[PDB]
């Protein structure tokens, strides 16, 4: 007797490349993300447990009990959604962008393999810098492991996960190729990533992370559909027929800018009246799905037409640097941030790019290529640096206002 | 030729005529929907109009007065309201549909288009319906559609068959690729607009043809097709409407242009 309800909770799934992360959402929520990924993956599902039985086995992905054991309809807890990050060591821009969605993570670390790998590590301190400290790990690739090996490891993860944020911070072995053990990370992330209470009063504020121009090839003038605009809503809570802007919006140099009314709201493949935060939607809107195709608005933030919010061309940042580049195969210390150096600013879904002007003890100013939509005065910011052909996280901070 | 199965027109009824002589005083026009009775279009009724008044322009008209005594008719272009104009107007390409088709059966049946117009369009036209649509489930359904009708079985495959094989060879298609980028809030109502405003009364104009898409092929680049009986007539009305959509665009917040 289950519901059709917008997703709750937004589950980051990070890790070094090709442990498999995708394979690990598809293993539940049966749904995969269009080979390696290069862009945030995205899926749904409805988490059930069984009141009549034993768990992990307990915990329902269907209205079905009568998987193990017996018959009365499951309960429905909640629907939850996963951010299918990439891993390839080129793409860790794209993940902190994700991480601007995570409610909470689940690490994927390969059992074949010498655990800490490069991206294992940037995606781990990536995450406790940023916040999402609500965390799983998840011993991976065991199907093809010694009994003995894929406990050696367990054994590092559990070193490793020591003197850090992790204490407990649980290490579920699963086989996302053979769904074995599935059942007790439900029952892990039903757990430790618990659906965080949303304050609906907030000024709806949404992060994009894509946008699209919906229109098949061959639609007829007639029936052309706006453009629509998919992220994920941080505060508060936006409805239908509601005046939005994008910002910084399109660009002229200036960023003026642009405004619709929200003639939809999808969340998977069903419709609402309503969004909130939680979950991946995709708002409809009233403009020419030229504006809204490649993925354009990427990085934008959607909020309430006549909002008050500083789009910053300059931004002052009071931050923090890693003593180690973790990410490289090299682990090279980090060095101090220089006046004229070019960095790459992530905040947000947003990833741009400024030349630090001012530099002190904990602050750093820098003009950026692009401006940024400021909706609040801690809004997070991680900073990569161009260490060797390839950016890497080196630091973070707080963007001040 | 489209016969009528009546002597004159009703008065204060909507028709297409078409301008046959334009004099000082006055200008006779000819009733097509009635053997080209020829009607009198009186300047005090009329009102570029080197246009509309032309040789052989095809405008529709109200009209005004019948005379059953005499057996004349006086029409005006100006009482036509926008509204009968439109709806009046789509029944014109559906009577120019059935006209082509008869004009042909009936030449190939060494027959008459009166005979054409007598047995198989009036006939058609107690079976309620513009008798060209009743021959639209005809080729789809079957011939049995028409002989229901009681339209002698002469015509019933001639017919048919006449009908489908015709627009294809009597088909052309010419288009064009445009650009279309709006910043506006409803840019999108704004491009179905523009498009539909431009894209508007086309069918009298530039003249007659066949189908009119316009459609996204890409993001900003959309296609335009216009494809007709008359090769010839290809740019005549794509260059018109890819022109109204430049100066409609041009003048209504949303950029137009040719690729
Ligand atoms: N034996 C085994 N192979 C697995 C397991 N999980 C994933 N694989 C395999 O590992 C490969 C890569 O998996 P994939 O899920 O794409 O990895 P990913 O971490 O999501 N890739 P990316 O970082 O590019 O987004 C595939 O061939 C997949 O079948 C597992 O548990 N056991
Ligand atoms: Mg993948
Ligand atoms: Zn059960």
């Amino acid at each position: 007797a289950w519901p059709k309800v917008q997703p709750e909770v937004n589950i980051g799934v990070v890790g070094h490349v090709d442990h498999g992360k995708t394979t690990l959402v598809q293993a539940i929520t049966g749904i995969w993300t269009s080979g390696m990924t290069i862009k945030l993956g995205y899926a749904e599902t409805n988490i059930g447990v069984c009141e009549s039985c034993k768990k992990p086995e307990a915990y329902v992905t269907e209205p079905s009990c009568k998987s193990c054991g017996s018959d009365d309809e499951p309960k429905f807890l909640r629907r939850i959604s996963f951010i299918d990050a990439p891993g390839h060591e080129v793409l860790m821009a794209t993940m902190l962008s994700g991480a601007a969605l995570m409610d909470g993570a689940i690490l994927v670390v390969a059992a074949n393999e010498p655990f800490p790998q490069p991206q294992t590590r940037e995606h781990f301190v990536a995450l406790g810098i940023i916040g999402v400290k609500n965390l799983i790990i998840v011993q991976n690739k065991v199907d093809v492991v010694s009994k003995e090996e894929a406990l050696s490891q367990y054994r590092q993860i559990k070193q490793f996960t020591k003197g850090t944020w992790a204490e407990n911070v649980p290490i579920i072995p699963v086989s996302a190729l053979h769904k074995i053990n599935i059942d007790s990370l439900i029952e892990g992330i039903e757990e430790y990533i618990k659906t965080p209470y949303r304050d609906l009063s907030q000024k709806p504020v949404m992060l994009v992370i894509r946008s699209f121009d919906v229109n098949k090839p061959g639609t007829q003038f007639n029936e052309l559909k706006g453009g629509v605009i998919g992220g994920s809503i941080i505060q508060g809570l936006f409805k239908v027929d509601q005046e939005i802007k994008v910002l910084p919006g399109l660009r002229v140099v200036s960023y003026e800018p642009i405004f619709t009314k929200i003639s939809s709201i999808r969340f998977g493949d069903e419709e609402f009246k309503e969004a909130k935060p939680g979950g991946l939607v995709a708002i409809g809107t009233y403009l020419d799905p030229s504006l809204t195709k490649a993925d354009n608005l990427l990085g934008s933030i959607i909020t309430l037409a006549d909002a008050e919010v500083p789009v910053l061309w300059n931004i002052r940042i009071k931050y923090n640097l890693l003593e180690r580049v973790v990410g490289a195969k090299e682990m090279l210390k980090v060095d101090p941030i220089r006046a004229k150096e070019t960095l790459m600013l992530s905040v947000g879904s947003s990833t741009t790019l400024g030349i630090v002007t001012s530099v002190k003890k904990d602050e750093i100013e820098v003009e950026l290529r692009r401006p940024v939509a400021v909706w609040s005065n801690n809004i997070r910011t991680v900073i990569s640096r161009q260490i060797a052909g390839r950016w890497r996280m080196i630091g973070w901070g707080l963007v001040e206002i | 030729m489209i016969y009528s199965r009546s002597k004159l027109p009703s008065e204060g009824e909507i028709l297409i005529a078409t301008v046959k002589q334009v004099f000082d005083y006055g200008s006779y026009v000819s009733l097509d929907e009635y053997g080209g009775l020829q009607a009198f279009l009186p300047w005090s009724e009329v009102s570029n109009i080197r246009d509309v008044l032309k040789e052989n322009r095809k405008v529709i008209v109200k009209v005004i007065r019948v005379d059953r005594r005499k057996g004349t008719v006086d029409v005006s272009l100006k009482k036509v309201t926008d509204d009968e104009r439109r709806k009046k107007n789509l029944q014109w390409k559906k009577i120019q549909r059935l006209d082509k088709i008869l004009e042909l059966v009936s030449q190939k049946l060494k027959l008459s288009e009166k005979d054409a117009w007598e047995q198989v369009a009036w006939k058609l036209e107690a079976k309620y319906g513009d008798p060209i649509t009743a021959i639209e489930k005809a080729v789809k359904e079957g011939e049995k559609i028409l002989i229901d009708a009681g339209v002698p079985e002469i015509w019933v495959k001639p017919l048919l068959e006449e009908a489908s094989k015709h627009a294809e060879e009597r088909k052309v298609k010419m288009s064009g690729l445009i650009t279309v980028r709006t910043n506006e809030p409803l840019g999108v109502e704004k491009i179905k607009e523009v498009i539909s405003k431009a894209l508007e009364n086309i069918e009298q104009d530039y003249e007659s043809l066949l189908n009119i898409k316009i459609y996204t092929i890409g993001a900003p680049r959309y296609r335009v097709d216009v494809v007709g009986t008359n090769p010839k007539e290809a740019s005549e009305a794509l260059n018109q409407i890819i022109s109204n959509l430049i100066k409609i665009g041009k003048e209504e917040n949303v950029d137009i242009s040719v690729v």
